[PDB]
Parts: C-alpha cells; structure tokens; sequence
C-alpha cells in the first residue's frame, strides 16, 4: 500500500495473515465470512463483494440455503420518499425450517414479531438468540453460523460463516 | 376507569423511553413497526408516511 | 422469620389455546412456554399488556383478569358466568 | 469488540428505564425475574436473595 515493512513481519488482513519473506509476501488461502449488506435506500452488496443497486418493490428473496434448507431470508421494500428513485427497505422475513418450521419478523422498529406474536429481547431459544446490541438495534444469532442486523430504518446485514 | 399513577401533563404522552413526550416526535406503531416521527414509506401499490404518531397509509 | 411467606410467581394454563403454559414472573415479566414476551402480547383471546407501566395486566377472552404478581398482589376477575 | 455508542461511566450501569445507575439498587434477574435490590425469597428448601444485581441463592 505503498509503505515498507521489513522481512520477517506478518502483517494480517482481516481474512488471514501474510508474512514477508524475499520481498514476496507469502499468504494463506483459508476462507473467511462474507456478508451481503443492504443500506441506503437500495445499494446492495454480495456476499461476493459485489455492489450494485436495484429499486425494485416486492418480496424478493435475499439469500437462502440452497442445496439444503437450513434457512431462508425474504426482503420486503418499499418506495420511501416522493420520488420515484427512492426504495427502502420495510422489513425482512426470516423462516428456520430447522425450529417448528418457525416464521421470524423484523420490524421497521426495534421490533421482532415471531408467528405473529411480539417479543421481548432477550429471546434465549434454543438456537436463535435476538437480544439488542446498542439498545437500539436487534441482533439474531442462529447457532454460531448466522447473524443479523437492525432492519428497523433499512441497514440489514448478514454473517455467514465459511461452512456456507 | 379513573386511575391512579404516575402521569404526565396532557401536552406530553408517554415514550417508551421512561420520558413522555409531545406528539410532534411521538412515533407510529403501523405493523406494530416503531417508525420514527418523519419516514416516507411505500411499496410501489401503497403509500404511507408517519406524522405524529399516526400513519398515514393510502394506495 | 419462618412466618413470612410471599408469592414468587403464578402459573395460568389456558387449554383452549395450544394448552399453553403462561408464567408471571417476579418482575413485571411474563414467560410463555419458557420463551419472555413483549407487552402488548395480542393473540387471538388473551392481551397482556402493562397497566401502569409497574404492573401487568392478562385479559383472556372477556371473562378473566389478572393482576401483577411481582412482589405478589396477584387478584382476579371472573364474570359469573362461572 | 470495541463497540461504538451511548454508554454512561463505569460506575454506572444500565437500567431498564433509560436511566443507568450505580448497582447497588441495579436488580436481580433471576430465572428472568426483574427482583428488586432487596429480595428476600425462598422455597422450604431453597434459600436466595437479590443483593446488588446479583441472585444469591443457597439451600
């Protein structure tokens, strides 16, 4: 990045680590999570880290399990100003075949409404822990192999571990 | 019925942050969705904004 | 002293739905079926929500009450009906 | 991590109400239930009380 570091240093990315060695760093290839974000009014990003923008308004689905069904996100977006270019995100499904076939709800609050039914925070299941994380936005953990994000104003973000 | 407890004057209503507040920052609980006082909001279909604490949903 | 015995919590148990398992809690809280709940809790017969913001209120249907069993002033209302 | 918000010094800590405060009337949450800093509280068998945010419970 256009500054010298001398022989034998390991500096790290966030993925993995590299060291110098005959002004040739060497680096690991071992995977690393990725996490397709949603902001703005309609930027998205790939877990790929891909960015890109499309203002559609319906009920497309995110991201899903796809050889298997562990999971399955649904986005909702809307219009969100006067202007036509203008698609926020509302709120997002999440359904866990893996618990009662449940049906988990992300509100433009803080709010969570799983089958229909509002929750208080912590939600301690026995997989999926939902608590707050500055008091003003919610946080799911399925397992250890999935996060969230606060969807109450549109900032959804994901963590999917390399198993994915 | 008439009730006795902790209130606050008739200009404030209760926030949920243990403050009660005028009904200019009061925010719409549409969905159950805690909207903050100014969000415009749509699907292509409706369209919706939050005032002062009541949402203004159309189509 | 051996002569003071409180109420810590009170279970209910509605049949007529899921035959669920409500437990108040001595806090303000309520847990159904293990799992703590939001108030307003509307499902389909029985609301639960705070009254004073201090103290939590069951409604079941039209024919039943509850009142706050946190530090154990749990009272009732039942129509005649029963 | 280190994370980035509203936090209120280290001798305070944080109550339900939006307020933080000292934990000495910071209440117990044992079994989930919000007891109050002062709880005296026990089965025939079982014997626990909330001191500071803490549940001690014996038998």
């Amino acid at each position: 990045s256009g500054k010298r570091y001398p022989p034998g240093t390991s500096l790290s990315r966030d993925c993995n680590t590299c060291i110098c060695r005959n002004s040739q760093w060497i680096c690991s290839n071992e995977e690393c999570p990725g996490e397709c974000l949603v902001t703005g009014q309609s930027h998205f990003k790939s877990f790929d880290n891909r960015y890109f923008t499309f203002s559609g308004i319906c009920q497309y689905l995110l991201a899903r399990d796809c050889q298997d069904h562990s999971f399955s996100i649904v986005i909702e977006t809307v219009q969100c100003a006067d202007d036509r270019d203008a698609v926020c995100t509302r709120s997002v499904t999440v359904r866990l075949p893996g618990l009662h076939n449940s049906l988990v709800k992300l509100k433009h609050g803080a709010g969570v409404a799983m089958d229909g039914q509002d929750v208080q925070l912590p939600l301690l299941k026995g997989d999926l822990r939902i608590q707050h994380t500055v008091t003003a936005s919610v946080r799911l953990s399925y397992g250890e192999d999935l996060q969230m994000d606060w969807d109450g104003r549109g900032r959804l973000l994901v963590k999917l571990s390399p198993v994915y | 019925a008439c009730l006795e407890g902790c209130f606050c004057p008739p200009g404030l209503y209760m926030d949920e942050r243990g403050d009660c507040v005028p009904k200019a920052q009061c925010p719409c609980y549409y969905d159950g969705e805690i909207f903050q006082p100014e969000d415009i909001f749509s699907d292509h279909h409706t369209m919706c904004y939050c005032e002062d604490g009541f949402m203004h949903c159309t189509m």
